[PDB]
Parts: C-alpha cells; structure tokens; sequence
C-alpha cells in the first residue's frame, strides 16, 4: 500500500492541496467561536440586501476561445510533426 | 480620403482606408501606410492573387494554406495583400489573420491583412462615404454569393480602395502591380547603419485567364511567384507544364481549352498562350507549393525568395532579408545550402546584424553558421 | 481487342498484392474513371471504400482533382462513415466539402 501511494505521492498531495485551499477560500475569515460574528454579518447582509468561476464579457470570452483553439492547433501540429519524425514512421 | 470604418456584426472591428485613383503614385500610398497609419516597414510581403472565382478551394486545402501563411507570417512583421472583399480565400485568410491577432500575446511583430479592392465592387460604399474623423463610418457585414459586388472584409485592418479608371477598366491590377513593385524597391533601415530590402512574393491560387497580363507584369518586375499545386485553374496548368518540363503552343492551348471550356477566341487564346509561354520562359521566378509533398510553406517561400535573389545578383547585401527570414524560420539547412554557398561572398561586417538577431532570438544553429562563415 | 481495352483489366498477384479488396476497389475505380467524371457514379465505389477502410485509395483516386464533389453528394456516405465508425473517412469527407 505504501509503495503504491508513494509512487503517486505528488499527484495525491496536489489534489489534497487543491481541496484544502478551496475549502479555506470559501470559509468565513473568523475562527470559531468568533465565527458567530461572521455568521451574523452574513445573515444581516442577506436580510437587508469570485476568484474562481467568473463570467467574462462576450468579446473577452470569444478572444479566449479563439486563443485556446489556436493553442490546440499548435499542440496537434507539434504532435503530428513528432509522429512524422519517429523511427517507426520513418521505417 | 482618409477614413475609419466601424464594422458592425459578429465582432466590433475597426478599419482604416484611403480612396485612390489609377494615376496615384504608389510612393504616396506607401508613405501613408507607413507614417500616416503606423505600419512598420514589413519584413515580408505576400500578395494573394486569384481565389476570387466561383470554384473555391477544398476545406483541407484552404485551411492548410491559410494556417501555413499565417504561421509563416507570425515570426516577423508581414503584410498579406488581398482583395479585401468578404468572399473566397480572402475571407478565410482574413479570418486566420484575425484569429492569430486574438491569440497573439506579442504585439511587437504584427501580421497585417491589407486589402486592395475596387471601389465599384464594395457593397454600401455610400454608407462608408461619410468617414467623419470624429465618427468612423459604420459598415454592415453581409455574406453574399459569387455575384459581382461584395462587402469589405471585417477582418482586414487596412484598405486601399482604388477608383475605376475611365481609360481602361483594369485599375485594380495595375495598382496592385505598382504597389508590389514600389514595395520591392523599398529599403528599410536595418539595425545600426544598415538597410535591407523587403521580400515580396506573389501567391497564386486558381487563376483565371484574365490575370495573366498582371501575372506577367509582376514577373517582369522581378517579383517571385508561388503557385498552389491543386488550386484549381491556371495554377494546375502551370504546375502540369512544369511537370512535363516542356511547353509548346499545342500543349498550352490544349490545357487552356481543357481547363477553361468557356474561353473560345483565336486572338484571346493566342494572347494567353504567349503570356503563359513567357511566364514559364522566366521560370526562376516561379515555384510550386504542393501541400501533399512540401507541407511547409515557410520552406517553399524561402526557397523561392532565395532563387529569385540568386538569379538577380550575387552581392551579400541583397541576401540580408532572405537571411533574416531564414533565421526567423530556423531554416539553417536552406541557408547553408543556398545563402552561404561559394556563389555569394560573405564578410564579417555583413553578418554583424544577423549575428545579433540570431543571438537575441536564441538561434544557436545560425550563431554557429555565422561563426563558421567569417 | 481484350488487351486493347486495357483499362477494364486488372491483375491480382497474391504474392505481391495479397489484399483482394484493394485490387477490387482499384479495378472498379479505374473502370469508373475511364467511364465518367460525375461524382454520382463514384458513390458505390466510395461506399465500398468506406466499408473496406481504404482511405488511401479513396483519397488518391476518388477524391482527386478529376472528380468534383459537392456537399450534398457526400451526405449519405458521411452518415455511413459516422454510423459504421470510420473516423478517417469522416475526416476525409469534412476535408472534401
Ligand atoms: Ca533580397
Ligand atoms: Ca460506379
């Protein structure tokens, strides 16, 4: 078991780090007991009145989509060029 | 006549233009292009000829051509000359240039799609006639069939609209040839205390017998031509004639009739045959790009420009722009085989600027080659 | 006279060819080419090429510059290549209109 996990230790820890950072990014800034103040403030703000998952303007969104399409085309072209110069393909 | 265009449609694109007459000096238009619009002297000019016929390119051929042209032009500052009307291969080339511009994170080098279009072929030209300096003319984008009148391509940044000539109705081709020749005679400043020419190439895709006069005019102006192998029209005629190796009147007329049934006129076919005969007779200014075989447009472009320069002169100062293109495209083998052969004599002072360019741009093979060559 | 025709005759050498579908498709395509240039006459040869996964033969002969292919001419063979899981022919049909 130790050998199997240790082979992929980097990936497992990076997933763990993602989960922990996401968990503490969405937490109120106050630690319990004090978190009661944050809860009361949030409830009051809801009654009286993001870094991730953000919505983009249409022009910027289209520019990003075209940029990613160009990157994908370059990646596929490099893959094709690598395939052509391989030993088996040359043979 | 300097006006800006606000393109309404899919994306808010801006475009400048200048109305010109058939008798205008190409020097004034180049001056306007450089200073009045801020376009730096380009390091490569590719002029798109043909592609306006009803017989369009196959999607694989069209995509390969546009992608290869844009990627070859992305290394340095290149101008792509088209008939800036939203139709045919011009529209797709504009789309590819647009896509590269959106995806480019380096605005230092720019690919500019400059259009040279007839004023009698622009849809809603009176709409853009206003061209107020404070208020750019609003121009709607309309996709239209083959027809006879198109709209300016929104993806072309700059336009050169040429009015019809009362004497002869061929002002557009003459203006294109004059601009290409004037650009080819230009000499931009290079680095420090140096100047370089601007490489000019013509790309032909599915020509019609009508542009043969302009093609021969450009050939006479020592401007190299590049021909798409499977383009569809005159391009197949030219590539087949080169494949045979010999061109005679009988074979020329046979191919011309076979690929163009509609053309049936003794004097006209004789003129076309003679034009083609002279075009092939030049030969050194013509090259074939077969995407099945070559599939690397930068290599073919560099080979064509080097062949034209070799047939032109033997001085090293004339090979400097071809060398710059070779450095930018990492074509060390072509440079060694052709540019740095025994035919051309290279001095140490001639290679200082390209040595700096290879050093700054991380081209160790060219650094080694320049050390090897003096 | 039989040899004088020529375009309608083909040789299958199992030592050299050893793939009967390839030779059959080449013979049928040669006969169709010598017959006519319309794309509607190449539809059955194209169907056989799709069924036999002979993408190279189709590209070399059927989809050359000699024969003009329209988008509506390729709809049925596009469906056949899609349903029968022939991605190479799907790519070829996209490439050809
Ligand atoms: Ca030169
Ligand atoms: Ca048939």
């Amino acid at each position: 078991t130790f050998q199997v996990v240790q082979e992929n230790a980097d990936i497992f820890w990076k997933f763990q780090r993602y989960n922990l950072i996401v968990e503490y990014h969405s937490r109120p800034a106050l630690a319990p007991p004090f978190i009661i103040i944050s809860h009361i403030t949030q409830a009051l703000l809801s009654f009286i009145k993001d870094l991730l998952e953000r919505e983009l303007p249409s022009g910027l969104d289209q520019k990003l989509m075209t940029w990613e399409t160009v990157q994908k085309e370059n990646y596929l072209a490099k893959l094709e060029h690598e395939h052509r110069e391989s030993s088996g393909e040359r043979l | 006549r300097l006006g800006d265009i606000d393109f309404t449609g899919v994306s808010r694109t801006r475009g400048k233009f200048v109305r010109v007459t058939s008798s205008t000096d190409p020097a004034e238009i180049y001056q306007i292009l450089t200073k009045q619009w801020g376009l730096a002297p380009p390091h490569l000019v590719v002029a798109l000829m043909g592609g306006d016929e009803v017989a369009q390119l196959k999607p694989w051929l069209r995509d390969t051509l546009r992608k290869g042209l844009v990627k070859a032009a992305q290394s340095t500052g290149a101008w792509i000359l088209t008939s800036g009307l939203r139709f045919g291969i011009t529209k797709n080339l504009g789309q590819a240039v647009r896509d590269h511009s959106l995806a480019s994170t380096s605005p230092k080098v720019r690919v500019v799609a400059i259009g040279i279009a007839p004023w009698n072929m622009i849809q809603n030209r009176d709409l853009l006639l206003s061209a107020k300096p404070d208020h750019p003319a609003t121009y709607p984008t309309e996709d239209l069939p083959y027809g006879a009148v198109y709209s300016l391509d929104c993806n072309h940044s700059h336009f050169i609209l040429v009015d019809e000539d009362p004497k002869r109705p061929g002002a557009t081709g003459e203006m294109r040839v004059k601009m290409l020749k004037h650009i080819s005679l230009q000499r931009t400043g290079y680095g420090g205390t140096g100047s370089i020419e601007i490489p000019v190439l013509c790309l032909l895709v599915h020509g019609e017998p009508r542009i043969l006069q302009k093609m021969y005019k450009n050939i006479q102006n020592s401007i190299p031509w590049l021909i798409l192998a499977g383009s569809g029209g005159v391009a197949d005629i030219l590539v087949t004639l080169m494949d045979r190796g010999c061109w005679d009147a009988d074979i020329v007329q046979e191919l011309l009739i076979n690929t163009f049934p509609d053309g049936l006129h003794s004097t006209e076919i004789t003129s076309w045959t003679k034009l083609i005969q002279r075009i092939l007779d030049h030969g050194h200014l013509l090259t074939v790009h077969d995407p099945e075989q070559d599939s690397e447009l930068d290599t073919v472009i560099l080979k064509a420009l080097v062949k034209a320069c070799k047939s032109q002169s033997q001085e090293a100062q004339d090979f400097l722009d071809e060398l710059k293109l070779a450095v930018a495209w990492n074509r060390v083998d072509i440079a060694k085989s052709e540019i740095f052969s025994g035919d051309v004599q290279w001095s140490a002072q001639d290679l200082e600027e390209v040595m700096m360019e290879a050093l700054v741009n991380d081209k160790p093979d060219f650094v080694r080659l320049f050390v090897d060559n003096g």
